[PDB]
RNA sequence: ACGGAAGGGCACCACCAGGAGUGGAGCCUGCGGCUUAAUUUGACCAACACGGGGAAACUCACCAGGUCCAGACACAAUAAGGAUUGACAGAUUGAGAGCUCUUUCUUGAUUUUGUGGGUGGUGGUGCAUGGCCGUUCUUAGUUGGUGGAGUGAUUUGUCUGCUUAAUUGCGAUAACGAACGAGACCUUAACCUACUAAAUAGGGUUGCUGGCACUUGCCGGUUGACUCUUCUUAGAGGGACUAUCGGUUUCAAGCCGAUGGAAGUUUGAGGCAAUAACAGGUCUGUGAUGCCCUUAGACGUUCUGGGCCGCACGCGCGCUACACUGACGGAGCCAGCGAGUACAACCUUGGCCGAGAGGUCUGGGUAAUCUUGUGAAACUCCGUCGUGCUGGGGAUAGAGCAUUGUAAUUAUUGCUCUUCAACGAGGAAUUCCUAGUAAGCGCAAGUCAUCAGCUUGCGUUGAUUACGUCCCUGCCCUUUGUACACACC
């Protein structure tokens, strides 16, 4: 039952829309980028944000996507 | 209350001398502390003085906090007939 | 004084409860807010945060003095080993206790319930709060009980953000027909909440990227060599 | 003429962590500043002071309980150190909440 | 709102497949009824081992009695040739109570008797109230600002679909932006041969020794030294985000599987937990409290004794059992939560006594130091028993020995010997529960001077059967109908 509610999806969308040249395919590098370029309070939310950012980046790499 | 006048004298002199009391709500105890008399008539005498309008009382967690107002000081001074230039220990300027 | 350390800490807590409730009973007319008990090697300092600091001190500084005396008898302390200190509240609007007592006082003078509650909420959000809420429960102009809610802004309810930001106060008011219950909740500004996190758990801030120019292809900018 | 080492011991208590750890760190830094030999801030099992209590003041309602608790952290420190500097350390850097106690043990 | 109307989803307080049960027996406890001077009372899914309700005194609220004012203050009134107080001894009393009397003696303006008033009340009213908690409701549901439709109550936003544990998202759109709830968040349980460290935790080497072997080795003892942090601790951090891959999905949200992992059910378990509401409970927790009642031979307070435990009967949590997968003897010997004395007397080691409960003498521990490695039970190994209500079961009684207690009879509780009852796996019916789970087993803590068969926690041994459904009982959204709105009671 993992659905990744509003906050992570919106934050990842803004992260991609403002930092696409710096984002990569790897989860760990994007995790460090999420740490440095954004002030996520906790770290579980940070990991979820980085994971959805990686998923959206992979979808973009496959092709162009809506939103 | 029927307080023998010497125990009441002790109550009054200690109260005027330093101004404050606690007087645990627990009645029937043998001796009230730093008074060497029964707590029961300590509480009753302070209640009578408060009814007169000389002691402000404040009950919280069974410790009957007592403080002397200015009219209380005047009444105690006249009753204990002490010279009129001495104030209770509260009035002493023990500031910072 | 020898006692088990866990019991000593429990006694320290119950002593703080002692002091807080006693000061609530006494300095209620003073807009009492809170008490801090600092323990030094020699003195047991007791800082009193209240609104009317100058009246709390009293004429010639006697009131505080007599208050000190009571404590020295309540806990069998020694002269000099304990000393009070009166301090003005940093901002009386933010503190729930002071607002609850003040609007209890306003209720005591027969002021309109709705007017007093809305004035309190307006002042609280004038102080910079990120949300205020007031529950007034009781016999509001009727024999049957009823509860009125006056809220503005947003108030969270779950997670220690309930403990971290929003502060609450509960008070009883005695009237000529019954008792009114007052609950006051204020969610402070998280950015100004020092000594802790400075945002909500789900508050995400993204740094705006810096804009740069890429056209410089060869650009071999030689520096002076060193050896 | 206080050259005799007192092999003194500094122990701590609190219901919180950050202030207690800060006080211990300042104590260790002060000890290092004057070239003091020590045993580090040895951690002690946080004693969980727990009380279970029924929520209903009147017994009516579905059986629902709660558990309030604190933790006490101790983190005692002992020093094979000179006299005056150690005491001066004890009477400085005190934070409300954390309680400092000193045993000479000499 | 309801439907024995429809669509789509959920829930072991529902079911299927099951497990353990309860309901049959005895007992403990809690209700009802009866009885009684009183057998004090409030609750009747969401009352009934609940009010922390394991009450011998106190508790206390009930009953038969006996005390006292702890009736402030103001005024009047007596009154200093006595307002008054107290008492030895006797009658009286249960009392060594000057409570009441016999006599007399003591005491000094605090008092005494009337008015106002005030206090005290586990007195009444939770259908006057607060606060708190419970429940509706563990589900995912609510709300307002501009904007659209309605004269309007209202409605759209809050939805055709698919997905999710989720008003969780993908989206489509007279809706756009938002707020509370959910999630996020904290505690806890894992993983850390990565950091910091440790005589209040452990380990190695080497000392100084004990024994057995004789080869330099094994199992030990020492608060002797040096050294280390793997386990034990606790701080800062790391770690998991469905990561990679393969399927399936308007190819989007997402689902399924495998692999690597410590961990892939939201990683497990929890803590907070929205709007609206109940005439749900609590005046019996509060010096929270409005009103009413009482306020002197008192519904105040205290003392003595009794009761809250009675018993023709019914019901609700449980405990011990009906035995062979067992009972009884020996022997093995394994935990984690705790807790523990100061103005009081706690946790108790160890040494002597006693058969045991227990007693005594000393010594530690205000606590990772001492109880304590809580050497706990179930369990394991070897024997006795041998299908016999039997060596099961241990209720009901008789006698004795001790402990706590001012006080133990109406057996407080523990121990020793004996009688050993019902009980043959328990009808209708009904309860809880899908992994370290249920179940078995005990220990600690709260009640505690003494007392648990209770509760809150902890750990040991540890499964069968699902991994689904709307059939019963309900819950969420939508559509529809209604003569219902105190709403199908
Ligand atoms: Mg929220
Ligand atoms: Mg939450
Ligand atoms: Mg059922
Ligand atoms: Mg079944
Ligand atoms: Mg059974
Ligand atoms: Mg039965
Ligand atoms: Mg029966
Ligand atoms: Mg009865
Ligand atoms: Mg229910
Ligand atoms: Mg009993
Ligand atoms: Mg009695
Ligand atoms: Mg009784
Ligand atoms: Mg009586
Ligand atoms: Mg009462
Ligand atoms: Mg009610
Ligand atoms: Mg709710
Ligand atoms: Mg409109
Ligand atoms: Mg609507
Ligand atoms: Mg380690
Ligand atoms: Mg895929
Ligand atoms: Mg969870
Ligand atoms: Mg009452
Ligand atoms: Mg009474
Ligand atoms: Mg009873
Ligand atoms: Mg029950
Ligand atoms: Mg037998
Ligand atoms: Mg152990
Ligand atoms: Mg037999
Ligand atoms: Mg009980
Ligand atoms: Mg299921
Ligand atoms: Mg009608
Ligand atoms: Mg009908």
């Amino acid at each position: 039952g993992r659905v990744r509610t509003k906050t992570v999806k919106r934050a990842s969308k803004a992260l991609i829309e403002k930092y696409y040249p710096k984002l990569t395919m790897d989860f760990q590098t994007n995790k460090r980028l999420c740490d440095e370029i954004a002030t996520i309070q906790s770290k579980r939310l940070r990991n979820k944000i980085a994971g959805y950012t990686t998923h959206l980046m992979k979808r973009i790499q496959k092709g162009p996507v809506r939103g | 209350m029927l307080i023998p006048k010497e125990d009441r004298k002790k109550i009054y002199q200690h109260l005027f001398q330093e101004g404050v009391l606690v007087a645990k709500k627990d009645f029937n105890q043998p001796k009230h502390e730093e008074i060497d008399t029964k707590n029961l008539f300590v509480i009753k005498a302070l209640q009578s003085l408060t009814s007169k309008g000389f002691v402000k009382t404040q009950f919280s967690w069974q410790y009957y906090y007592y403080t002397l107002t200015e009219e209380g000081v005047v009444y105690l001074r006249e009753y204990l007939n002490l010279p009129e230039h001495i104030f209770p220990a509260t009035y002493l300027a023990g500031q910072s | 004084a020898i006692i088990s350390k866990k019991r000593k800490l429990v006694a320290d807590g119950v002593f703080y409860a002692e002091l807080n409730e006693f000061f609530t009973r006494e300095l209620a007319e003073e807009g009492y807010s809170g008490v801090e008990v600092r323990v030094t090697p020699t003195k047991t300092e007791i800082i009193i945060r209240a609104t009317k600091v100058q009246d709390v001190v009293g004429e010639n500084g006697r009131r505080i003095n007599e208050l000190t005396l009571l404590i020295e008898k309540r806990f069998k302390y020694k002269r000099g080993t304990i000393a009070l200190y009166a301090e003005r509240v940093h901002d009386r609007g933010l503190s729930a206790v002071a607002q609850a007592e003040s609007m209890k006082f306003k209720l005591l003078n027969g002021l309109a319930i709705r007017r007093a509650a809305y004035g309190v909420v307006r002042y609280v959000m004038e102080s910079g709060a990120k949300g205020c809420e007031v529950v007034i429960s009781g016999k509001l102009r009727a024999a049957r009980a009823k509860s009125m809610k006056f809220a503005d802004g947003f108030l969270i309810h779950s997670g220690q953000p309930v403990n971290d930001f929003i502060e609450t106060a509960t008070r009883h008011v005695l009237l000529r027909q019954g008792v009114l219950g007052i609950k006051v909740k204020i969610m402070k500004d998280p950015s100004r909440n020092t000594s802790g996190p400075k945002a909500l758990p789900d508050a995400v801030t993204i740094i705006e990227p810096k804009e740069e120019e890429p056209v410089l292809e060869p650009s071999v900018k030689d520096y002076r060599p060193t050896e | 003429q206080e050259v005799v080492i007192h092999k003194i011991r500094i122990n701590l208590t609190s219901t919180k962590v950050k202030q207690l750890e800060n006080v211990s760190a300042n104590i260790i830094k002060n000890a290092e500043t004057f070239k003091l030999v020590k045993k580090g801030p040895v951690r002690l099992p946080t004693k969980v002071l727990k009380i279970s209590t029924r929520k209903t003041p009147n017994g009516e309602g579905s059986k629902t309980w709660d558990t309030y608790e604190m933790r006490i952290h101790k983190r005692y420190i002992d020093l094979e150190a000179p006299a005056h500097i150690v005491k001066r350390i004890t009477q400085i850097t005190i934070e409300p909440g954390v309680d400092v106690e000193v045993i000479i043990a000499a």
